[PDB]
DNA sequence: CTTTCCAACGAAGGCCTCAAAGCGGTCCAAA
DNA sequence: TTTGGACCGCTTTGAGGCCTTCGTTGGAAACG
């Protein structure tokens, strides 16, 4: 009859001992997404009382200068890195379609 | 020990004579100049008697004859009944999972005897004898079990496991790291046509023929349900059938034997005993890796 | 020839399918073997072909041995595009002699591209006045400016990068044009956390549901 | 869908 | 004239067919589906192709298969078999692509290399774990184990290299044991066994 | 579609046989031990399965008509009785004949004999036993065929069909 | 026995707590993207598996520290901004690649 | 509520047969 | 006439059939 026993209680561990993992990663990964999103919240809320108080000031006085810092320096030059490539691409596409 | 020295000399018995000399280079216990010390053109008991007298010179133990057992099954793999289990629900290694399934036999009740022997195909065949509270192991009612590493498929010989069947099982899921385990009812004795289907790894013109259409459509049919290729040697069908009448359910219950099963099936409708379609309980044998059926209207 | 011309269509339309099983049309294909034994066998097969935006051109010779096989040499050409990343991955390739990975990175780095170039015109078609073709709907970033005030502007930049072993992965960043006089206004100061927070905020919702909010929050 | 691509281009 | 221009035609796609074949994956379509062969090769090596049987029945089915088990596809099957076929074939083609690769680097090891090699190595039929030791020639001895558990690449995620029996005596050889580490974390194996060997 | 005698009119010294059964590799057997000599008169082979015949506009005369019955299974007695219902009774004036096959061996007779002789003796048809299996007995059988349809193709001047269903009478 | 009737029957109980700890927290979640509904819409694309979010997106604003006279730069690139040369070659490139989608 | 036995019968070890082949005797080819 | 060769003889023996025993849950019957 223990030799029974021992069956019951090893099903019941193997059972029991996969149900553990599932929820312990579904709990893991629905906090991580609640935090996520109250983050992300938090920032689109500001960002966008950023644009609304910039867009009240720029209403206000717009013919003032918009100086800018290192932060947006890279992004801007990206706009100044022009070395025809795209528009050799878009010759060659013409000289393509022109047949 | 006596046991294992006449554990050993049934094992012997049970080999075939004309391919003891295979046994020994499979074996590679005994020195090959024992070996050569021992003709084979003798008669059986003075080479009995020799073989004896080898393995007693050296220290004579319960590992090395499982061993020779195990590789007499390898050879044979025909005298025994096998049945498939399936785990479901990825990182191996041989030795722990050795340790692991040695632990838990060990804890079974006290004891076992659990001999392991890797083959080729990634085939670890395992032997075990199985022994009460107050009493040896006995070997002269062993199990064999086949695992696969990383497969969710393991074979079995059940001659005296309706003993303890969830033992092993339970054994065996917590040795593979796997949660669950089932037995399919699929139950066989050509071991290799298993392997086969569990993992799918299978003039004169002056004679007018009329109805040829009815020939060329059951022929064309019959090649098309069966295949070009040898058809994987099963041996016993059985189906147990429970269905209205229509002519209180009547309850039916089908036996096919056959030394060749899937080829006299294959030849029922060119022999036209059976329709040119056959049903399909019977055209999916290998297709739904099933061999005991129960089905209903 | 009718049978003949038959059989051909059937294999032309199995060639088909299986040509958009893979996505790549091969135009042309010159098979040359020579033997040299001492037995070693070289073939080389001349092809040029094409994914469904991007043609390319290759030779390989390759060698056979009395049971093995293994690419002996390879060349291959590709047509100047804005992304020269990918030339020198092929150059990679080239020195790693890898057909079937380079071949599956290009198809997934043109179903990226096509991805990329289809969200930006879907984008653009939303919205016209709000999004501006920096340099089209086939480039590498887009940018966001109000035509009223332009101190504003925010760019996503999508770059798609090939792993060493042969993976391919996508990747996209912001960066904000912002005077210092909106920075000076709002003292929150949270364009600081900007990047990973839209990283998340993207791995949480996707691109086009991401890009659609936060041109929502500019209304 | 797969099917529907599947079919679309069969034919 | 009508039957040369056919002929043409003919040796035309078939070449296309060898070259399609020559590429990616392969697929020979039939009665009851397509033997869709899959290619496999790694460092410009051919290596061994497999084949997978379809039917193109709604009720999708494989009825026949040459991929070995121990690949996991069932659950890949119920992820990606029914919607996004083409991504199920490429995930299946990066998976054996992989596998092969492994086997590739682990056959080649044992064959060429064993000269330093001082025990058998315990590799699993996916090759996701290997366990080997090693002595190079002063001669410094080296246990190594290396988890593939990424298994669409063929590059170890995590490596770890140590010896019993003896204790720490030089910093050298510590040396050479981050560097091997390294080695095996970031190149193939018998690349960089070539490599500090020769 | 009911078979009948009288429907085309027959080739130059032609002469046709049918075999209606189940075992096809017996009937093709049979019509190879039909053909392996040749008379002066060409003679045509069919085999068949079932009846109605299927339909054929280019079917010539069939002179003669052979069923084959096991008494192995009844499954070819029912198959026979089945197709007898697709024929005209003209056909039961001789040119219809009935062979037994396996009766010999008396323990592998399914069926008893007593009722195929009483189905042959309700139509009044000629009724032959013979052994397929063994070659010589086939080969008898053989040239007893070839005659019988010599006798009732018209061939041999004096006798017809029914003529010789007299002859082959039995007394009850 | 006790072992095993010991160790499973805390972690079940775990469970129960993980249960209902993961549906208060559910419910939570719920209302919380409602509030993240109320301007943004409720709604193909294949997501990453947590690779995207993982290498540095603002390397750059450390390499223009390593450019001399960083200041001066920006402001000769601001001198060379407001030039309209630049301006309609930009345009002009528009409008070429305009017709192309 | 528990325990032990009869039953349902399944199963495999053991008895018993023979078809197989090696060893032995004998006839016939060759020295 | 003598010696070697090949025939047929004989015994040995390997495998399959088969009876019987072992094991037996599952139900029935007695009960601390």
């Amino acid at each position: 009859k223990k030799r029974q026993r021992m069956i019951e209680v090893q099903d019941e561990l193997l059972r029991l001992e996969p149900q553990l993992k599932q929820l312990q990663t579904k709990y893991d990964e629905l906090k991580e997404r609640k935090s996520s999103l109250r983050n992300a919240a938090y920032f689109l809320s500001n960002l966008k009382q950023l644009y609304q108080d910039y867009s009240d000031v720029q209403a206000q006085e717009p013919n003032v200068k918009e100086t800018y810092d290192s932060s947006s320096l890279p992004a801007l030059l990206f706009k100044a890195r022009t070395l025809l490539g795209a528009e050799s691409h878009l010759r060659n596409i013409n000289h393509q379609l022109e047949k | 020990d006596e046991t294992v020295a006449e554990f050993i000399k049934r094992t012997i018995l049970k080999i075939p004579m004309n391919e003891l000399t295979t046994i020994l280079k499979a074996w590679d216990f005994l020195s090959e100049n024992q070996l050569q010390t021992v003709n084979f053109r003798q008669r059986k008991e003075s080479v009995v008697q020799h073989l004896i007298h080898l393995c007693e010179e050296k220290r004579a133990s319960i590992s090395d004859a499982a061993l020779l057992d195990i590789i007499y099954m390898q050879f044979h793999q025909h005298q025994k009944v096998w049945e498939v289990f399936q785990m479901s629900k990825d990182l191996f290694d041989m030795k722990q999972f050795k340790n692991s399934f040695k632990k838990i036999l060990q804890r079974a009740l006290k004891n076992v005897t659990v001999s392991f022997r890797e083959t080729e195909e990634n085939a670890v065949w395992i032997r075990i004898a199985w022994g009460t509270q107050y009493t040896k192991p006995n070997q002269y009612k062993p199990t064999y079990v086949v695992y696969y590493s990383q497969t969710p498929y393991a074979f079995t010989s059940s001659s005296m496991l309706r003993r303890n069947t969830p033992l092993l099982g339970q054994a065996l899921t917590i040795a593979s790291k796997h949660h669950q385990i089932v037995k399919m009812d699929l139950r066989s004795r050509y071991l290799d046509s298993l392997k086969a289907i569990v993992f799918k790894q299978y003039m004169d013109s002056r004679i007018i023929h009329e109805n040829i259409v009815e020939k060329e459509r059951v022929q064309r049919i019959t090649q098309e349900t069966f295949g070009d290729y040898p058809q994987p040697q099963l041996e016993f069908a059985q189906y147990k059938l429970e269905t209205k009448f229509k002519s209180e359910p009547l309850r039916c219950l089908i036996k096919f034997s056959s030394p060749h099963l899937l080829e006299a099936l294959k030849s029922l409708a060119p022999a036209g005993i059976a329709d040119a379609p056959l049903s399909p309980l019977l055209t999916c044998i290998p297709n739904k890796r099933m061999n005991y059926f129960k089905i209903r209207d | 020839s009718k049978d003949l011309k038959n059989q051909l269509g059937h294999l032309e339309s199995e060639l088909s399918f299986l040509s958009t099983l893979t996505g790549i049309n091969i135009r042309n294909h010159s098979k040359q073997t020579e033997d040299l034994t001492s037995r070693k066998v070289l073939q080389r097969h001349r092809l040029s072909g094409n994914c469904h935006m991007v043609t390319f051109q290759l030779e390989f010779q390759i060698l056979e041995i009395q049971l093995s096989s293994a690419v002996t040499d390879l060349n291959i050409i590709m047509e100047p595009t804005e992304c020269s990343e990918l030339s020198e991955f092929v150059s990679r390739a080239e020195e790693r002699k890898d057909l079937f990975m380079f071949f599956r990175s290009l198809h997934f780095f043109v179903e990226w591209f096509e991805y990329r170039k289809r969200t930006f015109k879907h984008l653009k078609e939303k919205y016209p006045d709000a999004v501006y073709l920096s340099e089209g709907p086939s480039s590498c970033s887009m940018g966001i400016r109000s035509a009223s005030r332009p101190g504003f502007e925010l760019v996503i930049v999508w770059r798609i990068q090939i792993d060493e072993d042969g993976k391919v992965f996508p990747k996209l960043d912001l960066l904000t044009k912002v005077p210092q006089r909106a920075l000076e206004l709002d003292k929150n100061r949270a364009i600081e956390t900007a990047p990973l927070s839209f990283r998340t905020l993207v791995g949480l919702l996707g691109i086009e549901a991401a890009l659609e909010s936060l041109i929502k929050s500019l209304c | 869908d797969s099917y529907e691509f599947l079919k679309a281009i069969l034919n | 004239n009508e039957q040369e221009a056919l002929e043409e035609k003919l040796e035309n796609v078939k070449a296309i067919l060898q070259a399609y074949h020559f590429t990616g994956l392969s697929g020979k379509l039939t009665s009851r589906g397509v033997c869709v062969c899959i290619s496999t090769a790694f460092e410009g090596n051919l290596l061994d192709s497999y084949f997978v049987d379809l039917v193109i029945q709604k009720p999708l089915r494989i009825h026949h298969h040459s991929v070995p088990v121990f690949i996991p596809l069932e659950e890949i099957a119920a992820k990606y078999l029914q919607t996004n076929i083409q991504h199920f074939l490429f995930s299946l083609c990066e998976y054996l692509n992989a596998y092969s690769g492994r086997k590739y680097q682990a056959d080649r090891l044992q064959s060429d290399f064993a000269a330093l090699l001082t025990g058998p190595l315990q590799r699993n039929p996916l090759c996701n774990l290997l366990s080997f030791t090693y002595k190079l020639d002063q001669s410094f001895p080296f246990c190594a184990r290396l988890l593939y558990k990424d298994l669409t690449a063929t590059l170890p995620t995590d490596v770890t290299v140590t010896c019993q029996g003896v204790e720490v005596l030089s910093t050298s050889w510590e040396e050479q044991r981050a560097s091997h580490e390294t080695l095996f974390c970031t190149k193939p194996l018998h690349q960089v066994f070539a490599s500090f060997t020769r | 579609s009911v078979l009948r005698p009288l429907d085309k009119l027959p080739g130059l010294n032609t002469a046709t046989i049918l075999l209606v059964g189940t075992e096809d590799a017996l009937l093709q057997q049979l019509a190879d031990s039909m053909l392996k000599e040749d008379c002066a008169s060409e003679l045509k082979v069919h085999l068949a399965k079932s009846l109605p015949l299927p339909s054929s506009v280019n079917r010539p005369r069939i002179d003669l008509i052979v069923f084959v019955v096991n008494l192995h299974s009844k499954y070819s007695l029912q198959n026979t009785e089945e197709s007898l219902r697709h024929v005209d009774a003209s056909f039961f004036l001789g040119k219809v004949c009935f062979l037994a096959t396996g009766a010999g061996r008396e323990s592998h007779c399914s069926i008893h004999r007593h009722t195929v002789v009483k189905l042959a003796h309700t139509y009044q048809s000629p009724l032959l036993y013979c052994d397929l299996e063994v070659e010589g007995f086939r080969a008898t059988m053989a040239q007893r065929l070839v005659r019988v349809l010599q006798i009732c193709a018209g061939h041999v001047p004096g006798v017809s069909a029914l003529n010789l269903l007299s002859l082959l009478r039995s007394s009850e | 026995i006790d072992k095993m009737v010991e160790t499973t029957e805390l972690m079940t109980g775990n469970i129960q707590s993980l249960k209902n700890k993961i549906q208060i927290l559910a419910s939570e979640v719920e209302e919380e993207e409602e509030r993240v509904k109320q301007m943004h819409q409720i709604n193909l694309s294949l997501p990453e598996l947590s690779q995207k979010t993982l290498k540095a997106p603002t390397l750059q604003k450390e390499i223009l520290a390593l450019i001399p006279n960083q200041n001066a730069l920006l402001k000769d690139l601001d001198i060379l901004h407001n030039s309209s040369q630049m301006k309609s070659m930009s345009t002009f490139i528009e409008e070429a690649y305009k017709k192309l989608d």
